[PDB]
């Protein structure tokens, strides 16, 4: 259906390279040329899972395990039932987010807004994208990828986090780690801060933006403001998924090495007196 | 104040070409006394 | 801006001079590194607040 | 030859003569490069090699 | 004779720069091909 | 790890740093690396070096005793010389008695 | 392009904003300096505001500098006072906690002694600066939600620490206050009980920790996109929502299906949040105290992955491969 | 433990181990501590051949 | 032929851009090709001869 | 079909002409590196082969 | 003859500042490459050749 | 004409002085540049 | 010879800051460069010469 | 005539003659340390 | 002879402030690379000289 | 002519005492080289 102020919001145009041939509404969302193929592309990828789960023998949702094929298949396709459904999925899911950034983009052109979230989006494709295809080919071969499974792609982290001795000394995951607490401390300071101010104690007036800015002036000394906490906190969430593609995809094909070992060049330094 | 005329035209071209001789005219000679130094070819 | 943005121009260009400069003489690129990631905090805060 | 100078009314100077003057340094640099990565093009070890 | 009409000069050539840049950055990967190669020793 | 130049899945799986069922082949070889460490520091190089070995050669703390480990062998290869076959060649140190030259 | 409105192209500056006050009073307790910063302004307010120096906050500070050079001076002296293998060794160093052959009971002041004091003074200190958050939100009548929220960052910080520590029979069980020593704990405390990845709580955390970053990147974004209709304001599109709720909105309900008022976008940004360490804080309480081993909890839960290929490098590749000799 | 060793095997054994340690002189002197840790360095080697 | 319709609809101020930045890819991407191959080396071949 | 000539009715000839511009040279820029990638179809590396 | 017009498009504080910038690090770069060669060093030419 | 706001009367001047600098320049360099010959030549 | 035209181009207070800074840079530069080669490192060469 | 800095021909006089005098006075500093250090130690 | 007006374009207290953490930072750091260097430790020699 | 509000009166002052602390700087940095240099000399 459609919400009070809906109606006014829904017209025609707006659109990438669909026209009128996909320009309407189907219940709440919207489907455009990208969300035509948004649907192919997302039941094609959950499908093909079913199937692999089916041919793996359980349908238990935590034991589902599509995997990439061997190191050995490099970067050619691998048999269906040894990895290649993982990279057709792969390929699915690629077109999937792709598709579904761009309907997005489709949606705010409609309604007027900044292209704000589909950028923040394709963030979170390209660190999905660093960890499925752009990795793999620095290293020459698709068995590099998570495979796709609720637990199994913990124990590709778990063994990849290994496999570099100490992963926490990696200093691009150091930086990206510290962004991804950042934005959650951020988050709760924001969002307490308009529901304190809109929610006061029983029989006291709401809060204006004066109020809650002066707030964080009371309690660390400085308040970034109603406008300046979304940007910086879009950016901090952005570094978050920019900097998490940096710590993967420099592990393996720029420093094979262990990462304490990276952090000898500060240990041995000419300046400190050995 | 933005867009060239066509009178600033001629005059623009004309310098401009002269420098380009120019260089090209040293470049030509770098080129030259490098191959007898030691030829590519 | 425009004298903060060529100041800090300035310190990066300087940052990677001296992350190879110390490079030739000896040390490693890490090392340089931040050597020249610290002078382009140190040089480039100064000329924007000094310069400008 | 001196009958192009309709061309330049297309251009603004100031932006195609920066973009040419970085294009002709960084063209000119690269190709000085390529010449330092080659074993026999690079002056800097011929002449190590004349002089022993 | 002179056409004034208002028009974005560097609006396709940045399209095609990156677009070409992409094609040139494969041809670099195809000739020379993957300059800091690495390679896995799969253990599982 | 450092010591034979790989990581740490080269020898068990992560998820399971315990299980024997979740172990590489590799990681049965290092249990026989840690016995024999123990038995080369404990019963010959200890001993023989607390009885020859001067004092430039002893620790700075504790002035103790050189031990060998995994890298003393390895030195950060995954098998000593990468598995270059050297004892073949030498029948004298294979054995304690009778080198069989054959 | 059109402006995104993520650098602000001119800002203006007046005189200093002060506060708002009411018969709370709160303006005998505010400092009275003020300071302007055009660097921080590019991005949020160029206003350094003014202290309020309760006395939850001057306690927190003082008591939590306490505790901080407590820690450096055990630091310090972890090197022999030597300043250049300080600065060195500076994220190596640590306060360890007491040798697990203690319990709770006191240890000796070079094995973990000083951390428990360093412990105590920092627990005064972050409790302090609760009561602070409480009673700023009391004073400004609005609501308690930063106190809240903080309370569930404690939660975590409190099991952490003190919780577990004091019910698995040991002060051996707290974090070692270093940079990467308490990473080093981090790593340990998983392998130590099989693989937090296989605790659901920690996979619940998890869970929520990724969706706070997911929300406020999609809220980030989303105010800005419809910042050009005054989005930013989002108090005032509470009380009378304009174009801006409405296209924020629609944009969500014609992507994903449903979406948030400008009120409710806050209530889910908060519990995401406030759930990250309460379910966090919930796993580590019952890690070892109830569960010695999370992949063994995974295996008899069915929860845990198996894998039919074998386990060793010679069964896909060979030595001599490798090297390509 | 190298008496029974025939003499091209011990000449060619002795002249490795000498290149194997860097000490030109091993087994020169028995007095020599050198000479002491050798001796049982090579019944080390052995047990770790056959017992290892 | 009658190709000089073609900037009946194109804008030939352009596409002179478009082309020329066009060009320069072109002889830019093959000139390194060139160089990437061992016979098409002419720095290297320049050493094979005179060796 | 002689009745081709009416896509033009449909697809408008700028938009089109860019479109398939682009298109066509995508084509040349793809083909041509699968060529360079097979070993066989690659005639850089062919005349290396018959060089020798 | 005419390379007085440059001034005319150019402004002269903007590319003075870019002709100095450029100017030193041009220098610093020479040197610095001159200094990675083992032939043309100064530093290491004198240490040899006092001994 | 100008095009930035500076006048051709004596944007002559301006160039003179400028190349008068850059003559200056290249003598010391040249200068320097002959010396290295002689000290350590690389033709 | 009319070189003090600069200062009509330059703000004083500006670019003297700016050169006041640089030579200290390249001073300290040059001298640190001193410190890392072995021939004219003069707190080696003392304790060469002092036996 | 032309000042970017609003400064007169007459001030930049007396500026650039200051900054002269200073430049000759560093670089004589620096010209008799520069043949000091060459006695004490040759570079070329 | 005529130094005395480099104030007028210098603010005293900017460069004051600016010259008094220069000389300390160049006090402290000749004083650290002269305790870097075996030769010129007071630190180390009086201990070796009462040994 | 000026561009911190000083005139020729005051700032010929001013730097007749900043010398005078300069010289005194320099003056007891020239006994503390000297004596440092008989100590442990560096040339
Ligand atoms: C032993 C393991 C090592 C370790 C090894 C690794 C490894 C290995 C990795 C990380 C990576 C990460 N680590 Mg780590 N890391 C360790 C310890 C930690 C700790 C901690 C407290 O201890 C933390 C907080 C982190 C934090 C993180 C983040 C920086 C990052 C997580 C991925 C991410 O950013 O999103 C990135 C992923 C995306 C944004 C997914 C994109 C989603 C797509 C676009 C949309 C999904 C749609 C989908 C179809 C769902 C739709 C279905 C329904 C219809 C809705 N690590 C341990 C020590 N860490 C991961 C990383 O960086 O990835 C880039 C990585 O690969
Ligand atoms: C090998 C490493 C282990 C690991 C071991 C642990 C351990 C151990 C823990 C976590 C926990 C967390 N892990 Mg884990 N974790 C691993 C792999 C991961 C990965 C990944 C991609 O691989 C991710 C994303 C995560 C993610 C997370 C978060 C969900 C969670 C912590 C939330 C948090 O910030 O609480 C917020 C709370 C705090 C960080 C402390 C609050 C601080 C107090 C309130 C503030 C005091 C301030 C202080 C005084 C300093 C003030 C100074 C100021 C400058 C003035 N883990 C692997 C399995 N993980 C935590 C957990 O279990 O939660 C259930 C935890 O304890
Ligand atoms: C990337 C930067 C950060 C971020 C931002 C972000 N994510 C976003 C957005 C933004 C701004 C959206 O606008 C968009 C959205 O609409 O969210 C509601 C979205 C989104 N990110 C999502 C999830 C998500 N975000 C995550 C994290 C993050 N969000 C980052 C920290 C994570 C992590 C790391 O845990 C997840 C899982 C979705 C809710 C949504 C994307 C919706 C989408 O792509 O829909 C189309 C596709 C389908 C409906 C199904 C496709 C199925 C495939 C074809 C097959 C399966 C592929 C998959 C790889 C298998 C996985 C198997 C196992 C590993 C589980
Ligand atoms: C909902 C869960 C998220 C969360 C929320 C959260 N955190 C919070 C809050 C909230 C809602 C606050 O209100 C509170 C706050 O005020 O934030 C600005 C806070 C806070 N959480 C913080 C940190 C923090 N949050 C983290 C994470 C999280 N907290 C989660 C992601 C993390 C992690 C896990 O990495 C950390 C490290 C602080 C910024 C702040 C708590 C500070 C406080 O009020 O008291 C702590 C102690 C002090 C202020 C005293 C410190 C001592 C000195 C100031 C330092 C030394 C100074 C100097 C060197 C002295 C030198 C002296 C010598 C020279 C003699
Ligand atoms: C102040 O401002 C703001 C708001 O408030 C004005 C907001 O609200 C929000 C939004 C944020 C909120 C918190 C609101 C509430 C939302 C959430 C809690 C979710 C966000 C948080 C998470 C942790 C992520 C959780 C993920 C969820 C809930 C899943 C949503 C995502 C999906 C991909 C699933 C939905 C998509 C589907 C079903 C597919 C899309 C459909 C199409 C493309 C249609 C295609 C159709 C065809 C081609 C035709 C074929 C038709 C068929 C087959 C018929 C079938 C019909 C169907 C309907 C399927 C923000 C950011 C904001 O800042
Ligand atoms: C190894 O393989 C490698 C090699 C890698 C390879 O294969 C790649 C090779 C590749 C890609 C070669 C491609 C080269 C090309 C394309 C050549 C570019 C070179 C060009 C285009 C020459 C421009 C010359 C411009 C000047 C120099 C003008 C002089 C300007 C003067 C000095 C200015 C005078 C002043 C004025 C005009 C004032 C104007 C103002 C008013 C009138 C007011
Ligand atoms: C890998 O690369 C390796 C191989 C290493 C390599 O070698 C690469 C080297 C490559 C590519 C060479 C590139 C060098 C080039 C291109 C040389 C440019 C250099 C030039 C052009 C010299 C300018 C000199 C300018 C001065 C110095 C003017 C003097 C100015 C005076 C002092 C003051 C003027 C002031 C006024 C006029 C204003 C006052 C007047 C009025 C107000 C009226
Ligand atoms: C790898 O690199 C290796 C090989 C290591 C390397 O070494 C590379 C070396 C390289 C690249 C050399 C680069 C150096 C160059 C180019 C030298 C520039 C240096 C210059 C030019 C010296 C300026 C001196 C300025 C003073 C000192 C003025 C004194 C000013 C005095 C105090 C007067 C102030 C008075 C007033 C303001 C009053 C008047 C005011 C009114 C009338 C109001
Ligand atoms: C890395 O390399 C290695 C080899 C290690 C290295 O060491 C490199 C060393 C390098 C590069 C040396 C860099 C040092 C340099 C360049 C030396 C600058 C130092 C100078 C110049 C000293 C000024 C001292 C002046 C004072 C301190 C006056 C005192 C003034 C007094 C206090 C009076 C103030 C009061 C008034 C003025 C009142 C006026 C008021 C009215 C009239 C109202
Ligand atoms: C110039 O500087 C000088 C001056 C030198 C200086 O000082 C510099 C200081 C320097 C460098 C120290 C820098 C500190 C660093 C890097 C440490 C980071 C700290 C980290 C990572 C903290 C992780 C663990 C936190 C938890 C999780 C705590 C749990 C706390 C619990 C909750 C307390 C519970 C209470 C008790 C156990 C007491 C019980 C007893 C009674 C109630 C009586
Ligand atoms: C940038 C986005 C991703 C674009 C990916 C383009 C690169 C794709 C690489 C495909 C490589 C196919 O090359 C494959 O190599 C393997 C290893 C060979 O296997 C032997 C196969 O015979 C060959 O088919
Ligand atoms: C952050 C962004 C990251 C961008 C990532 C870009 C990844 C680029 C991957 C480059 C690797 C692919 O380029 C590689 O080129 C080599 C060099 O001849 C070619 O061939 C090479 O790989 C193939 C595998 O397919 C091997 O069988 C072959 O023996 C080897 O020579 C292939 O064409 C391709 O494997
Ligand atoms: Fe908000």
């Amino acid at each position: 259906a459609l919400l009070s102020f809906e109606r006014k919001y829904r017209v025609r145009g707006g659109t990438l390279i669909g026209g009128d041939l996909f320009d309407f509404w189907v219940g709440p969302f919207y489907v455009g040329f990208f969300g035509v193929t948004t649907a192919f592309f997302a039941l094609l990828g959950t499908i093909l899972i079913f199937w692999g789960a089916s041919q793996q023998g359980t349908f238990n949702p935590w034991l589902i395990n599509i995997a990439p094929p061997d190191l050995s298949y490099g970067l050619g396709m691998a048999p269906l039932m040894e990895g290649g459904l993982w990279q057709i999925i792969t390929i699915c899911a690629i077109g999937a987010f792709v598709s579904w950034a761009l309907r997005e983009v489709e949606i705010c052109r409609k309604l007027g807004m900044g292209y704000h979230v589909p950028f923040a989006f394709s963030v979170a494709i390209f660190a999905y994208v660093t960890l499925v295809v752009f990795r793999p080919l620095l290293m020459g071969a698709w068995g590099h990828g998570f495979p796709y499974g609720i637990w199994s792609h913990l124990d590709w982290v778990s063994n990849t986090g290994y496999a570099y001795l100490h992963f926490h000394y990696n200093p691009a995951h150091m930086i990206a780690v510290t962004f991804f607490f950042t934005t959650t401390l951020a988050l709760a300071l924001h969002g307490a801060l308009v529901l304190s101010a809109a929610n006061p104690p029983k029989g006291e007036e709401v809060k204006g933006p004066d109020n809650e800015d002066t707030f964080f002036r009371d309690f660390i000394g400085y308040s970034i403001g109603t406008l300046g906490i979304h940007r910086v906190g879009l950016l901090l969430a952005l570094n978050a998924g920019f900097w998490s593609a940096v710590c993967i995809i420099i592990s393996g094909p720029v420093w094979t090495k262990g990462w304490p070992e990276w952090w000898n060049w500060w240990l041995e330094m000419p300046i400190w007196p050995s | 104040f933005t867009g060239l005329t066509d009178e600033q035209a001629q005059e623009l071209h004309s310098v401009y070409m002269s420098g380009l001789w120019l260089f090209s005219a040293v470049a030509v000679v770098a080129h030259l006394a490098t191959f007898i130094w030691r030829p590519w070819f | 801006m425009t004298c903060t943005i060529t100041c800090w121009g300035i310190g990066v260009l300087l940052g990677i001079m001296t992350t190879v400069g110390l490079m030739v003489v000896g040390w490693s690129f890490l090392q340089g590194a931040f050597m020249g990631v610290l002078a382009w905090l140190i040089v480039g805060g100064v000329l924007a607040v000094a310069v400008c | 030859m001196s009958k192009f100078y309709k061309i330049w009314l297309i251009f603004d100077p100031r932006r195609v003569f920066v973009a040419q003057g970085v294009f002709l340094f960084l063209l000119a640099a690269m190709i000085h490069l390529v010449l330092l990565s080659t074993e026999h093009f690079n002056w800097f070890e011929l002449a190590a090699a004349n002089a022993a | 004779w002179n056409s004034k009409n208002p028009t974005d000069i560097y609006k396709p050539a940045i399209v095609v720069g990156v677009a070409g840049g992409a094609v040139f950055a494969a041809a670099l990967l195809v000739s020379w091909g993957q300059p800091l190669a690495t390679d896995s020793m799969q253990t599982g | 790890s450092n010591s034979l130049g790989r990581n740490c899945v080269f020898c068990h799986n992560s998820r399971a740093f315990y299980d024997p069922a979740q172990h590489t082949p590799q990681w049965a070889t290092a249990m026989l690396g840690i016995s024999m460490v123990q038995e080369l520091n404990n019963e010959w190089i200890v001993p023989i070096g607390e009885a020859h070995l001067p004092p430039e050669r002893l620790g700075p703390v504790y002035n103790d005793v050189p031990k060998l480990a995994c890298k003393t062998c390895h030195k950060g290869y995954q098998q000593p010389l990468q598995g270059l076959n050297v004892v073949a060649d030498w029948p004298e140190l294979a054995t304690t008695e009778g080198p069989f030259y054959d | 392009p059109e402006y995104q409105n993520i650098f602000t192209q001119v800002q203006v500056q007046g005189p200093a904003e002060l506060g708002v006050d009411n018969e709370n009073n709160l303006t005998e307790e505010r400092t009275t300096g003020t300071g302007f910063s055009q660097l921080i302004g590019w991005i949020g307010n160029a206003q350094l505001g003014p202290i309020y120096l309760g006395w939850f906050g001057i306690i927190s500070l003082v008591t939590g500098t306490l505790w901080f050079n407590i820690v450096g001076f055990n630091m310090l002296s972890q090197v022999g006072y030597s300043i250049p293998e300080f600065i060195r060794q500076l994220f190596w160093l640590a306060l360890e906690p007491p040798s697990p052959e203690y319990g709770l009971r006191m240890p000796p002041l070079d094995d973990g002694g000083w951390f428990i004091i360093a412990s105590f003074f920092l627990l005064v200190s972050v409790i302090s600066w609760w009561l602070r958050s409480y009673q700023l939100a009391e004073m400004h009548k609005m609501g308690k939600h930063v106190a809240w929220a903080f309370a569930a960052a404690i939660w975590l910080f409190l099991v952490l620490g003190l919780f577990r520590p004091i019910l698995m029979g040991s002060w051996s069980e707290a974090v070692p206050y270093g940079i990467f020593p308490h990473l080093d704990w981090t790593t340990a405390f998983s392998i130590r009980y099989g693989n937090l990845y296989y605790n659901p709580f920690h996979a619940l955390s998890i869970v929520f920790l990724y969706g706070s970053v997911l929300l406020f990147a999609m809220h980030g974004a989303t105010i800005l996109a419809v910042t050009r209709f005054g989005g930013d304001r989002e108090l005032e599109q509470i009380y009378d929502r304009g174009t801006a709720s409405e296209r924020a909105g629609l944009f969500w309900r014609w992507t994903m299906g449903f979406n948030a008022t400008m009120e409710g976008i806050h209530r889910w940004a908060w519990w995401f949040a406030v759930l990250t360490p309460i379910t966090g804080g919930i796993g580590i309480l019952l890690t070892g105290t109830v569960v010695d081993n999370w992949f063994l909890w995974a295996v008899e839960h069915n929860f845990a992955p198996d894998y039919t290929q074998d386990y060793g490098y010679e069964a896909y590749t060979t030595y001599d491969g490798f090297l390509g000799r | 433990v190298l008496a029974d060793l025939t003499v091209e095997n011990y000449d060619r054994l002795l002249a490795a181990m000498r290149s194997w340690t860097g000490i030109p002189d091993l087994l020169e002197d028995p007095d020599h501590y050198q000479s002491k840790v050798a001796i049982n360095m090579i019944q080390m080697n052995q047990t770790i051949n056959e017992e290892w």
